[PDB]
Protein backbone atom coordinates (compact mmCIF):
# COMPACT_ATOMS: atom_id res chain seq x y z
CA UNK A 1 0.00 0.00 0.00
CA UNK A 2 2.26 2.75 -1.16
CA UNK A 3 0.80 6.14 -0.94
CA UNK A 4 1.58 8.63 -3.53
CA UNK A 5 1.67 12.69 -2.74
CA UNK A 6 0.57 15.20 -5.03
CA UNK A 7 1.27 18.68 -5.52
CA UNK A 8 -1.15 21.19 -4.65
CA UNK A 9 -3.99 22.62 -6.56
CA UNK A 10 -3.48 25.51 -9.20
CA UNK A 11 -5.06 27.86 -11.15
CA UNK A 12 -3.41 28.87 -14.29
CA UNK A 13 -3.87 31.52 -17.54
CA UNK A 14 -4.84 29.99 -21.09
CA UNK A 15 -1.16 30.00 -22.58
CA UNK A 16 0.86 29.13 -19.70
CA UNK A 17 2.32 25.84 -18.42
CA UNK A 18 2.21 23.70 -15.52
CA UNK A 19 4.27 21.67 -13.63
CA UNK A 20 2.83 18.66 -11.66
CA UNK A 21 4.94 17.01 -9.24
CA UNK A 22 4.38 13.62 -6.98
CA UNK A 23 6.16 11.18 -4.58
CA UNK A 24 5.69 7.89 -3.72
CA UNK A 25 6.13 6.46 -0.20
CA UNK A 26 9.50 4.41 0.19
CA UNK A 27 10.86 5.95 -2.85
CA UNK A 28 8.69 3.44 -5.08
CA UNK A 29 9.14 5.26 -8.13
CA UNK A 30 12.69 3.45 -8.62
CA UNK A 31 10.64 0.36 -8.64
CA UNK A 32 7.61 1.19 -10.13
CA UNK A 33 6.93 2.75 -13.29
CA UNK A 34 4.89 6.01 -13.40
CA UNK A 35 1.56 7.11 -15.16
CA UNK A 36 0.16 10.41 -15.48
CA UNK A 37 -3.79 9.89 -16.25
CA UNK A 38 -6.06 13.14 -16.74
CA UNK A 39 -9.77 14.03 -15.95
CA UNK A 40 -12.05 16.90 -16.89
CA UNK A 41 -15.33 17.37 -14.50
CA UNK A 42 -17.83 14.84 -16.22
CA UNK A 43 -15.27 13.14 -18.72
CA UNK A 44 -13.29 9.85 -19.51
CA UNK A 45 -9.98 9.18 -18.18
CA UNK A 46 -7.14 9.88 -20.60
CA UNK A 47 -3.90 8.49 -20.60
CA UNK A 48 -1.03 11.46 -20.72
CA UNK A 49 2.06 9.78 -20.55
CA UNK A 50 4.27 7.17 -18.65
CA UNK A 51 7.84 6.46 -17.61
CA UNK A 52 9.22 3.04 -16.98
CA UNK A 53 10.66 2.87 -13.19
CA UNK A 54 14.29 1.42 -14.72
CA UNK A 55 14.34 5.40 -16.06
CA UNK A 56 14.90 4.03 -19.99
CA UNK A 57 11.61 4.80 -21.60
CA UNK A 58 9.34 7.53 -21.58
CA UNK A 59 6.00 7.83 -23.89
CA UNK A 60 3.23 10.54 -24.01
CA UNK A 61 -0.26 10.17 -25.89
CA UNK A 62 -0.47 11.86 -29.03
CA UNK A 63 -2.45 14.73 -27.98
CA UNK A 64 0.59 15.63 -25.49
CA UNK A 65 3.18 15.15 -28.48
CA UNK A 66 4.92 18.39 -28.10
CA UNK A 67 2.52 19.70 -24.91
CA UNK A 68 4.53 17.60 -22.13
CA UNK A 69 7.76 17.04 -20.26
CA UNK A 70 7.66 13.91 -17.92
CA UNK A 71 11.18 14.06 -15.76
CA UNK A 72 12.37 12.84 -12.66
CA UNK A 73 14.96 13.90 -10.17
CA UNK A 74 17.63 11.45 -9.58
CA UNK A 75 17.34 8.59 -7.38
CA UNK A 76 13.35 8.86 -8.32
CA UNK A 77 12.76 10.83 -5.39
CA UNK A 78 10.40 13.08 -7.11
CA UNK A 79 8.73 12.57 -10.40
CA UNK A 80 6.94 15.80 -12.83
CA UNK A 81 4.48 16.19 -15.59
CA UNK A 82 4.87 19.59 -17.31
CA UNK A 83 2.02 20.44 -19.75
CA UNK A 84 2.29 23.78 -21.69
CA UNK A 85 0.22 25.63 -23.89
CA UNK A 86 -2.53 25.40 -21.32
CA UNK A 87 -6.50 26.47 -22.70
CA UNK A 88 -9.60 25.92 -21.07
CA UNK A 89 -9.48 22.15 -22.46
CA UNK A 90 -6.79 21.33 -20.14
CA UNK A 91 -9.28 22.21 -16.84
CA UNK A 92 -9.51 18.46 -15.61
CA UNK A 93 -7.34 17.15 -12.36
CA UNK A 94 -4.04 15.41 -13.26
CA UNK A 95 -3.50 11.93 -11.51
CA UNK A 96 -0.63 10.26 -10.50
CA UNK A 97 -0.03 6.85 -10.82
CA UNK A 98 1.94 3.59 -10.34
CA UNK A 99 1.58 0.76 -12.76
CA UNK A 100 3.01 -2.55 -14.20
CA UNK A 101 4.38 -3.74 -17.50
CA UNK A 102 5.42 -6.64 -19.17
CA UNK A 103 9.03 -6.33 -20.57
CA UNK A 104 9.27 -8.45 -23.52
CA UNK A 105 11.47 -9.49 -26.42
CA UNK A 106 9.65 -9.52 -29.58
CA UNK A 107 12.52 -9.56 -32.67
CA UNK A 108 15.05 -12.33 -31.98
CA UNK A 109 17.51 -13.42 -34.53
CA UNK A 110 20.09 -16.13 -33.51
CA UNK A 111 23.52 -14.85 -34.47
CA UNK A 112 26.22 -18.16 -34.61
CA UNK A 113 29.14 -15.66 -34.61
CA UNK A 114 28.51 -12.81 -31.82
CA UNK A 115 25.86 -11.14 -29.57
CA UNK A 116 22.09 -12.37 -30.67
CA UNK A 117 20.07 -9.58 -32.45
CA UNK A 118 16.66 -9.13 -30.12
CA UNK A 119 14.37 -6.18 -29.71
CA UNK A 120 12.36 -5.65 -26.59
CA UNK A 121 8.53 -3.90 -26.15
CA UNK A 122 6.74 -2.43 -23.28
CA UNK A 123 3.72 -3.97 -22.67
CA UNK A 124 0.78 -2.40 -20.19
CA UNK A 125 -0.46 -5.29 -17.35
CA UNK A 126 -1.80 -2.79 -14.51
CA UNK A 127 -2.55 0.67 -13.41
CA UNK A 128 -1.80 -0.39 -9.73
CA UNK A 129 -2.11 3.04 -7.11
CA UNK A 130 -3.80 6.47 -7.61
CA UNK A 131 -2.72 9.43 -6.12
CA UNK A 132 -5.14 11.65 -4.94
CA UNK A 133 -5.15 14.18 -8.06
CA UNK A 134 -3.97 17.96 -8.71
CA UNK A 135 -6.55 20.12 -9.80
CA UNK A 136 -5.63 22.27 -12.60
CA UNK A 137 -8.00 25.63 -13.48
CA UNK A 138 -7.42 27.50 -17.03
CA UNK A 139 -8.57 30.33 -16.50
CA UNK A 140 -7.88 34.24 -15.93
CA UNK A 141 -10.24 34.90 -13.39
CA UNK A 142 -9.32 36.10 -9.50
CA UNK A 143 -9.91 34.59 -6.34
CA UNK A 144 -13.13 34.90 -5.00
CA UNK A 145 -15.08 33.96 -2.33
CA UNK A 146 -18.85 33.20 -2.57
CA UNK A 147 -21.82 34.61 -1.58
CA UNK A 148 -24.17 32.89 0.36
CA UNK A 149 -27.65 33.37 0.15
CA UNK A 150 -30.90 31.64 1.82
CA UNK A 151 -33.45 29.54 0.65
CA UNK A 152 -35.89 30.24 1.61
CA UNK A 153 -38.90 27.41 3.22
CA UNK A 154 -42.28 28.47 2.06
CA UNK A 155 -45.65 27.57 1.03
CA UNK A 156 -44.21 26.89 -2.96
CA UNK A 157 -41.25 24.63 -0.97
CA UNK A 158 -43.73 22.55 1.18
CA UNK A 159 -46.05 20.00 0.65
CA UNK A 160 -47.48 16.02 2.34
CA UNK A 161 -45.73 17.25 5.33
CA UNK A 162 -42.49 18.29 4.03
CA UNK A 163 -40.32 21.32 3.81
CA UNK A 164 -37.18 22.10 1.10
CA UNK A 165 -34.81 24.63 2.23
CA UNK A 166 -31.38 25.35 1.25
CA UNK A 167 -28.66 27.84 0.36
CA UNK A 168 -27.51 29.36 -2.68
CA UNK A 169 -23.59 29.18 -3.36
CA UNK A 170 -22.95 32.52 -5.70
CA UNK A 171 -19.80 33.30 -7.85
CA UNK A 172 -16.54 32.15 -6.18
CA UNK A 173 -13.11 31.06 -7.75
CA UNK A 174 -11.55 28.71 -8.31
CA UNK A 175 -13.22 25.02 -6.80
CA UNK A 176 -13.46 23.76 -4.47
CA UNK A 177 -16.72 24.53 -2.13
CA UNK A 178 -17.60 22.40 1.07
CA UNK A 179 -20.90 22.65 2.57
CA UNK A 180 -22.70 20.94 5.49
CA UNK A 181 -25.69 20.98 7.15
CA UNK A 182 -25.68 21.95 10.96
CA UNK A 183 -22.12 21.38 11.21
CA UNK A 184 -22.46 17.87 9.79
CA UNK A 185 -25.88 17.15 12.13
CA UNK A 186 -28.08 17.09 9.18
CA UNK A 187 -27.49 14.45 6.27
CA UNK A 188 -30.79 12.90 5.57
CA UNK A 189 -32.43 14.65 2.80
CA UNK A 190 -29.53 16.73 1.82
CA UNK A 191 -28.57 17.46 -1.90
CA UNK A 192 -25.88 19.34 -2.52
CA UNK A 193 -25.39 20.07 -6.63
CA UNK A 194 -22.24 20.26 -8.47
CA UNK A 195 -20.98 23.57 -9.19
CA UNK A 196 -21.87 25.24 -12.53
CA UNK A 197 -19.46 27.53 -14.14
CA UNK A 198 -20.96 31.12 -15.42
CA UNK A 199 -20.18 33.51 -18.50
CA UNK A 200 -18.18 35.54 -15.74
CA UNK A 201 -15.78 32.73 -15.26
CA UNK A 202 -17.37 32.44 -11.71
CA UNK A 203 -18.57 29.00 -10.31
CA UNK A 204 -22.20 28.78 -8.31
CA UNK A 205 -23.65 26.01 -6.22
CA UNK A 206 -26.90 25.20 -4.04
CA UNK A 207 -27.26 23.07 -1.48
CA UNK A 208 -31.00 22.04 -0.60
CA UNK A 209 -32.11 19.71 2.16
CA UNK A 210 -35.96 18.31 2.87
CA UNK A 211 -36.95 18.34 6.31
CA UNK A 212 -40.80 17.40 7.77
CA UNK A 213 -42.91 21.14 7.85
CA UNK A 214 -43.47 20.49 11.06
CA UNK A 215 -39.86 21.10 12.44
CA UNK A 216 -39.84 24.95 10.89
CA UNK A 217 -41.55 26.35 13.78
CA UNK A 218 -38.98 24.66 16.59
CA UNK A 219 -35.21 23.34 14.59
CA UNK A 220 -32.66 25.79 13.45
CA UNK A 221 -31.32 25.44 9.84
CA UNK A 222 -27.80 26.66 9.05
CA UNK A 223 -25.69 25.58 6.25
CA UNK A 224 -22.00 25.84 6.66
CA UNK A 225 -19.73 26.69 3.55
CA UNK A 226 -15.84 26.42 3.54
CA UNK A 227 -14.44 27.75 0.29
CA UNK A 228 -10.33 27.31 1.88
CA UNK A 229 -8.83 28.78 -1.81
CA UNK A 230 -10.26 32.59 -0.27
CA UNK A 231 -10.53 31.42 3.18
CA UNK A 232 -13.94 32.16 3.42
CA UNK A 233 -16.05 30.31 6.08
CA UNK A 234 -19.99 31.37 5.87
CA UNK A 235 -22.06 29.80 8.54
CA UNK A 236 -26.20 30.96 7.07
CA UNK A 237 -29.26 30.28 8.95
CA UNK A 238 -31.76 29.89 6.87
CA UNK A 239 -35.46 31.07 7.97
CA UNK A 240 -38.72 30.66 6.85
CA UNK B 1 -6.10 1.92 -32.65
CA UNK B 2 -9.55 2.40 -32.00
CA UNK B 3 -11.90 1.49 -28.92
CA UNK B 4 -15.57 1.41 -28.93
CA UNK B 5 -17.26 0.68 -25.82
CA UNK B 6 -20.76 -0.20 -25.58
CA UNK B 7 -23.82 0.45 -24.41
CA UNK B 8 -23.05 4.05 -23.28
CA UNK B 9 -25.53 3.83 -20.77
CA UNK B 10 -26.88 0.73 -18.90
CA UNK B 11 -30.02 1.05 -16.58
CA UNK B 12 -29.61 -2.59 -14.15
CA UNK B 13 -32.47 -3.84 -12.10
CA UNK B 14 -31.14 -4.71 -9.01
CA UNK B 15 -30.03 -8.23 -8.39
CA UNK B 16 -29.95 -8.46 -12.56
CA UNK B 17 -27.02 -9.28 -14.24
CA UNK B 18 -25.05 -6.90 -16.55
CA UNK B 19 -22.63 -7.67 -20.18
CA UNK B 20 -20.66 -4.76 -21.10
CA UNK B 21 -18.48 -5.23 -24.77
CA UNK B 22 -15.47 -3.65 -25.50
CA UNK B 23 -14.33 -3.50 -29.26
CA UNK B 24 -11.33 -2.83 -30.30
CA UNK B 25 -10.16 -2.23 -34.42
CA UNK B 26 -6.67 -4.36 -33.48
CA UNK B 27 -5.94 -7.59 -31.86
CA UNK B 28 -4.89 -6.90 -27.96
CA UNK B 29 -3.17 -10.30 -28.11
CA UNK B 30 0.75 -10.21 -27.65
CA UNK B 31 2.53 -13.65 -29.68
CA UNK B 32 3.27 -14.68 -26.15
CA UNK B 33 -0.69 -14.74 -25.98
CA UNK B 34 -1.79 -12.64 -23.01
CA UNK B 35 -4.24 -10.03 -24.12
CA UNK B 36 -3.78 -6.77 -22.79
CA UNK B 37 -6.78 -5.34 -21.87
CA UNK B 38 -8.24 -4.40 -18.26
CA UNK B 39 -11.11 -3.14 -16.95
CA UNK B 40 -11.77 -0.26 -14.37
CA UNK B 41 -14.56 0.92 -12.42
CA UNK B 42 -15.23 4.58 -11.15
CA UNK B 43 -17.83 5.43 -8.89
CA UNK B 44 -18.80 8.91 -7.88
CA UNK B 45 -16.14 11.02 -5.92
CA UNK B 46 -13.47 8.08 -6.67
CA UNK B 47 -10.66 7.25 -8.05
CA UNK B 48 -10.96 4.22 -10.42
CA UNK B 49 -10.54 0.62 -8.88
CA UNK B 50 -8.76 -1.98 -11.35
CA UNK B 51 -11.05 -5.07 -11.93
CA UNK B 52 -9.92 -7.46 -14.49
CA UNK B 53 -6.44 -7.53 -16.15
CA UNK B 54 -5.02 -9.14 -19.12
CA UNK B 55 -8.56 -9.81 -20.06
CA UNK B 56 -9.82 -12.20 -17.61
CA UNK B 57 -8.04 -11.99 -14.31
CA UNK B 58 -9.89 -10.43 -11.57
CA UNK B 59 -7.79 -8.24 -9.54
CA UNK B 60 -7.16 -8.59 -5.77
CA UNK B 61 -10.18 -8.17 -3.46
CA UNK B 62 -12.51 -7.80 -6.59
CA UNK B 63 -15.90 -9.75 -5.74
CA UNK B 64 -16.37 -13.13 -7.99
CA UNK B 65 -19.53 -11.36 -9.47
CA UNK B 66 -16.93 -9.43 -11.91
CA UNK B 67 -15.83 -11.78 -14.75
CA UNK B 68 -13.76 -10.96 -17.80
CA UNK B 69 -13.57 -12.51 -20.75
CA UNK B 70 -12.37 -12.25 -24.80
CA UNK B 71 -9.24 -12.53 -27.55
CA UNK B 72 -8.30 -10.50 -30.18
CA UNK B 73 -10.66 -7.81 -30.75
CA UNK B 74 -13.64 -8.42 -28.70
CA UNK B 75 -14.12 -8.32 -25.08
CA UNK B 76 -16.78 -8.46 -22.16
CA UNK B 77 -17.10 -7.66 -18.44
CA UNK B 78 -19.90 -9.85 -16.95
CA UNK B 79 -21.69 -7.96 -13.75
CA UNK B 80 -23.75 -10.69 -11.95
CA UNK B 81 -26.55 -9.14 -9.35
CA UNK B 82 -25.50 -6.00 -9.49
CA UNK B 83 -26.41 -3.70 -6.78
CA UNK B 84 -25.91 0.32 -6.00
CA UNK B 85 -21.54 -0.29 -5.01
CA UNK B 86 -21.45 -1.08 -8.74
CA UNK B 87 -22.53 1.81 -10.25
CA UNK B 88 -20.20 4.58 -11.65
CA UNK B 89 -18.11 4.19 -14.90
CA UNK B 90 -16.27 1.41 -16.19
CA UNK B 91 -13.62 2.17 -18.57
CA UNK B 92 -11.65 -0.73 -20.91
CA UNK B 93 -8.24 -0.02 -21.08
CA UNK B 94 -5.57 -1.47 -24.14
CA UNK B 95 -1.86 -2.01 -22.97
CA UNK B 96 -0.56 -3.70 -26.15
CA UNK B 97 -0.45 -0.83 -28.43
CA UNK B 98 1.32 2.38 -27.96
CA UNK B 99 0.52 5.15 -26.91
CA UNK B 100 -2.00 3.16 -24.70
CA UNK B 101 -5.54 4.70 -24.04
CA UNK B 102 -8.58 4.31 -22.35
CA UNK B 103 -11.89 3.22 -24.10
CA UNK B 104 -14.83 6.27 -23.33
CA UNK B 105 -16.47 4.60 -20.63
CA UNK B 106 -20.18 2.79 -19.88
CA UNK B 107 -22.39 4.17 -17.67
CA UNK B 108 -24.00 2.02 -15.27
CA UNK B 109 -27.02 2.81 -12.97
CA UNK B 110 -29.88 1.32 -11.19
CA UNK B 111 -32.63 1.05 -12.93
CA UNK B 112 -36.06 1.33 -10.90
CA UNK B 113 -39.53 2.14 -11.54
CA UNK B 114 -40.57 5.59 -13.06
CA UNK B 115 -40.69 8.51 -10.10
CA UNK B 116 -41.84 12.25 -10.78
CA UNK B 117 -39.97 14.93 -9.36
CA UNK B 118 -41.66 16.83 -6.42
CA UNK B 119 -40.71 20.51 -7.80
CA UNK B 120 -40.38 23.45 -5.31
CA UNK B 121 -39.41 27.26 -6.34
CA UNK B 122 -37.33 29.65 -4.42
CA UNK B 123 -37.56 33.71 -4.81
CA UNK B 124 -34.50 35.26 -4.70
CA UNK B 125 -33.23 36.54 -1.21
CA UNK B 126 -33.67 40.57 -0.29
CA UNK B 127 -29.82 40.18 1.04
CA UNK B 128 -29.27 39.26 -3.00
CA UNK B 129 -31.42 42.09 -4.16
CA UNK B 130 -29.65 44.61 -1.99
CA UNK B 131 -26.79 43.78 -4.55
CA UNK B 132 -28.01 44.41 -7.70
CA UNK B 133 -28.78 40.96 -9.00
CA UNK B 134 -31.78 37.90 -8.47
CA UNK B 135 -31.74 34.30 -8.70
CA UNK B 136 -34.46 31.91 -8.70
CA UNK B 137 -33.93 28.80 -8.49
CA UNK B 138 -35.79 25.31 -9.17
CA UNK B 139 -35.63 22.19 -7.62
CA UNK B 140 -36.87 18.67 -8.66
CA UNK B 141 -36.66 15.93 -6.14
CA UNK B 142 -36.08 12.54 -6.26
CA UNK B 143 -36.99 11.32 -9.87
CA UNK B 144 -35.87 8.77 -12.00
CA UNK B 145 -35.44 8.26 -15.03
CA UNK B 146 -32.72 11.11 -15.11
CA UNK B 147 -34.01 13.00 -18.40
CA UNK B 148 -35.90 15.98 -16.76
CA UNK B 149 -36.45 19.40 -18.72
CA UNK B 150 -36.95 22.92 -17.07
CA UNK B 151 -38.37 25.78 -18.79
CA UNK B 152 -38.11 29.43 -17.13
CA UNK B 153 -41.06 31.58 -17.84
CA UNK B 154 -41.21 35.50 -17.05
CA UNK B 155 -44.97 36.18 -17.32
CA UNK B 156 -45.15 33.73 -19.54
CA UNK B 157 -42.44 34.52 -21.91
CA UNK B 158 -39.82 31.70 -22.49
CA UNK B 159 -36.42 32.25 -21.32
CA UNK B 160 -33.32 31.16 -22.79
CA UNK B 161 -29.31 31.78 -22.12
CA UNK B 162 -30.24 33.35 -18.48
CA UNK B 163 -30.00 29.87 -16.42
CA UNK B 164 -28.00 26.50 -15.55
CA UNK B 165 -28.71 23.39 -14.00
CA UNK B 166 -26.64 20.66 -12.37
CA UNK B 167 -27.98 17.22 -11.66
CA UNK B 168 -26.62 15.03 -8.49
CA UNK B 169 -25.39 11.23 -8.58
CA UNK B 170 -27.69 8.50 -8.24
CA UNK B 171 -28.83 8.19 -4.74
CA UNK B 172 -28.31 5.10 -3.51
CA UNK B 173 -30.82 4.54 -1.17
CA UNK B 174 -33.71 5.00 -3.48
CA UNK B 175 -31.91 5.43 -7.10
CA UNK B 176 -33.22 8.66 -7.67
CA UNK B 177 -32.17 12.03 -9.32
CA UNK B 178 -32.41 15.70 -8.20
CA UNK B 179 -32.20 18.92 -10.49
CA UNK B 180 -31.18 22.54 -9.42
CA UNK B 181 -31.88 25.36 -11.96
CA UNK B 182 -31.35 28.79 -11.34
CA UNK B 183 -32.79 31.56 -13.16
CA UNK B 184 -30.65 34.95 -13.38
CA UNK B 185 -31.57 38.25 -13.76
CA UNK B 186 -30.33 41.80 -12.77
CA UNK B 187 -32.38 43.59 -10.09
CA UNK B 188 -33.81 46.30 -13.04
CA UNK B 189 -35.30 43.22 -15.14
CA UNK B 190 -36.19 41.10 -12.27
CA UNK B 191 -38.74 43.89 -10.79
CA UNK B 192 -40.25 44.87 -14.18
CA UNK B 193 -41.66 41.42 -13.85
CA UNK B 194 -44.40 39.66 -11.80
CA UNK B 195 -44.94 36.03 -12.02
CA UNK B 196 -41.82 33.28 -12.39
CA UNK B 197 -42.67 30.40 -13.52
CA UNK B 198 -40.28 26.63 -13.54
CA UNK B 199 -42.58 24.65 -16.07
CA UNK B 200 -40.96 20.81 -15.71
CA UNK B 201 -41.00 17.96 -18.05
CA UNK B 202 -40.73 14.44 -17.16
CA UNK B 203 -41.49 10.53 -18.51
CA UNK B 204 -43.29 10.00 -14.85
CA UNK B 205 -45.67 13.40 -15.47
CA UNK B 206 -48.56 12.77 -17.78
CA UNK B 207 -48.27 16.77 -18.44
CA UNK B 208 -46.39 19.35 -17.69
CA UNK B 209 -45.87 20.87 -13.65
CA UNK B 210 -45.39 24.75 -13.70
CA UNK B 211 -44.03 26.24 -9.76
CA UNK B 212 -44.52 29.68 -9.52
CA UNK B 213 -44.56 32.79 -7.48
CA UNK B 214 -45.50 36.47 -7.97
CA UNK B 215 -42.83 38.81 -6.79
CA UNK B 216 -43.88 40.40 -3.77
CA UNK B 217 -46.59 38.07 -2.82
Amino acid sequence: QVQLVQSGAEVKKPGSSVKVSCKASGNSFSNHDVHWVRQATGQGLEWMGWMSHEGDKTGLAQKFQGRVTITRDSGASTVYMELRGLTADDTAIYYCLTGSKHRLRDYFLYNEYGPNYEEWGDYLATLDVWGHGTAVTVSSASTKGPSVFPLAPSSKSTSGGTAALGCLVKDYFPEPVTVSWNSGALTSGVHTFPAVLQSSGLYSLSSVVTVPSSSLGTQTYICNVNHKPSNTKVDKKVEP
Amino acid sequence: VVITQSPLFLPVTPGEAASLSCKCSHSLQHSTGANYLAWYLQRPGQTPRLLIHLATHRASGVPDRFSGSGSGTDFTLKISRVESDDVGTYYCMQGLHSPWTFGQGTKVEIKRTVAAPSVFIFPPSDEQLKSGTASVVCLLNNFYPREAKVQWKVDNALQSGNSQESVTEQDSKDSTYSLSSTLTLSKADYEKHKVYACEVTHQGLSSPVTKSFNRGE
